[PDB]
């Protein structure tokens, strides 16, 4: 077998237009669930006023995607935002995307909502051929295949609201058997239309207060929200920048239950986190942070953490760390696992611990919590190290988990080259991409890494990105240069002076 | 570049005169109007 | 074991794909008691939703039983349920 890594990473939260914004809210303790109507008239249908809604789903660079006005006007906002998202954590991880062209590259797409198409096709007597291509849910990956030119295969997978990590898990177990040298993970939720919202109510699943209060005495229901997230995985000898390596990652459904389809079944659960870390070596002391599903729920929620407590906390001296991304951000059904590795990874990279909010008093029915087995992360925590687990629970009975050994590599020691001064382009559609690129890169100067990368993904022809700009670094008179660089090629010449 | 904005839906476009067939099979609930025969036919 | 008010509101896709299942199932010479609680697995591949858009058309009157038995994932994992699969239940989408 071959290593796992997480490369890049990238995606738009609600209240969070970047992951640095997302963290930035994630650490302050902002409460990305809002009152606001957007997305449909508060209290709607007696809905819950609250729901974690990005701040645009209308903005799509389609010149850059070979997306035509007409085209552009009737494709789905999860795909614009999703070829947006993953050019983005491509490029995050200091692989410039044409380098992969026609490699064995998959995408997995987690997506359990086609709505524009339903809104699109609703008149027969006026609708457009082309909605199909840029609404049906297939084409939420083959797109990406198609625009990024990757031969690997190209699915989209449901799994009843634990998508996004089973397409993680789907693209591990591709990459560990060495059939795609890379795969592009992502999971996009947008909530437009509120039939399902009301739906969601009437099961008896959504909060009256819209908030997903977790690992609480008071947990009621869960809040919808959206979420677009894409995350970059390769084989270790092509990863630039490594976040963390997978360990293990598996699955199994709880099958038959007595109180129903929709009851979640913990020894099941307890089952499956057993035998990944049993068939990973992984002793249970070395997990420091478990990620619950953290769903809210009055049953899931005792169920999750008994079951977590007997598969790790069973001998373990020192207290297991929980959490839950859903008391920030509310719920995205489909990329529910997305969000939750992303808020690790970025907890990880900064070194804390992003505090889990609306926790007061711990539910009775979790022994754990009231002892010191399990501890909730209230308020921020100093990274100790040692491996971490996500866990994401589909309400149709779909389990998923991963194990993901955090990237420790200590800054390298001074050299007599660090010194010296470096040089730094950028390139961009618009100035301000590149402005932005060398202001970046000013404030880094002393990371080798930062610009070496920030240099890979700056080879982009002119007809792509008709803007560029160098900053020489180091140097007493530096300041950066900007300039449209023109279309067509140039010959180069040489002189030899005399 | 966002200098655009492309069309979202929005939530008027999602579902918020009364047609009755006349079924006179012997499984339909409408059989009692074949005994309403008048000049031989129904 | 589907309740009528379970069944109605359940899309014909899945009403019949439990019975070609179970058919299958038998049809090469097994029980299907014998793979109760073995990590068998389900891949079912849908490519449309059309009764969830359809009972799910008048807020005032739906019903949320229909989140169950119409939803795409549901395809899958359904069958999960009934024939007691511990084994991986997704539902592919790719077109043809």
């Amino acid at each position: 077998p071959e290593e796992v890594v997480i490369a890049g990473m990238s995606g738009k939260l609600p209240e969070s237009e970047n992951l640095q914004e997302f963290w930035d809210n994630l650490i302050g303790g902002v409460d990305m669930v809002t009152d606001d109507d957007r997305r449909w008239k508060a209290g709607l249908y007696g809905l819950p006023r609250r729901s974690g809604k990005l701040k645009d789903l209308s903005r799509f660079d389609a010149s850059f995607f070979g997306v035509h006005p007409k085209q552009a006007h009737t494709m789905d906002p999860q795909l614009r935002l999703l070829l947006e998202v993953t050019y983005e954590a491509i490029v995050d991880g200091g692989i410039n995307p044409d380098s992969l062209r026609g490699t064995h590259t998959g995408v997995w797409v987690g997506v359990s909502g086609s709505e524009t198409s339903e809104a699109l096709s609703r008149d027969p007597e006026t609708l457009v051929g082309y909605s199909m291509v840029g609404c049906q849910r297939a084409m939420m990956a083959n797109r990406l295949s198609f625009f990024f030119d990757f031969r690997g295969p190209s699915i989209a997978l449901d799994t009843a609201c634990s998508s996004s990590l089973m397409a993680l898990q789907n693209a591990y177990q591709a990459i560990h058997s060495g059939q795609c040298p890379a795969a592009i993970v992502g999971g996009i939720n947008v909530l437009l239309k509120p039939n399902t919202s009301v739906q969601f109510l009437r099961l008896g699943m959504l909060s009256p207060e819209g908030t997903c209060k977790a690992f609480d005495t008071a947990g009621n229901g869960y809040c919808r929200s959206e979420g677009v997230v894409a995350v970059l995985l390769t084989k270790k000898s092509l990863a630039r920048r490594v976040y963390a390596t997978i360990l293990n990652a598996g699955t199994n459904t709880d099958g038959f239950k007595e109180q129903g389809v929709t009851f979640p079944s913990g020894d099941i659960q307890e089952q499956l986190i057993r035998s990944l870390y049993q068939s990973a070596g992984v002793a249970p002391e070395s997990f420091e942070y478990i990620e619950a599903h953290g769903t809210g729920t009055k049953v899931g929620d005792p169920q999750e953490l008994n079951g977590i407590t007997r598969a790790l906390c069973a001998t373990r001296q020192e207290p297991l760390l929980i959490g839950s991304t859903k008391s920030n951000m509310g719920h995205p059904e489909p990329a529910s696992g997305l969000a939750a590795l992303a808020k690790v990874l970025l907890s990880l990279e900064h070194g804390l611990w992003a505090p889990n909010l609306h926790f007061h008093s711990p539910n009775p029915e979790i022994p754990a919590l009231l002892d010191g087995r399990l501890q909730v992360v209230d308020q921020p925590l100093p990274v100790r190290g040692g491996n971490v687990g996500i866990n994401s629970f589909g309400f149709g009975g779909s389990n998923v988990h991963i194990i993901l050994r955090p990237n420790t590599q200590p800054p390298p020691a001074p050299a007599p080259h660090a010194t010296l001064p470096r040089l730094l382009r950028a390139s961009g559609r618009t100035p301000e991409a590149v402005q932005k690129l060398l202001e970046q890169g000013l404030r880094h100067s002393q990371d080798l890494a930062f610009l070496s990368m920030l240099n890979d993904i700056a080879a982009v022809p002119a007809t792509a990105m008709p803007f560029r700009g160098y900053a020489v670094l180091g140097g007493e008179r530096g300041g950066p240069e900007v300039q449209q660089v023109p279309a067509g090629e140039r010959p180069l010449w040489f002189i030899c002076s005399g | 570049d966002h200098s655009l904005a492309w069309d979202v839906p929005a939530a008027e476009d999602f579902p918020n005169a009364a047609i009755y067939n006349i079924d006179t099979s012997s499984e339909s609930p409408d059989h009692y109007l074949v005994d309403h025969t008048l000049d031989g036919r129904v």
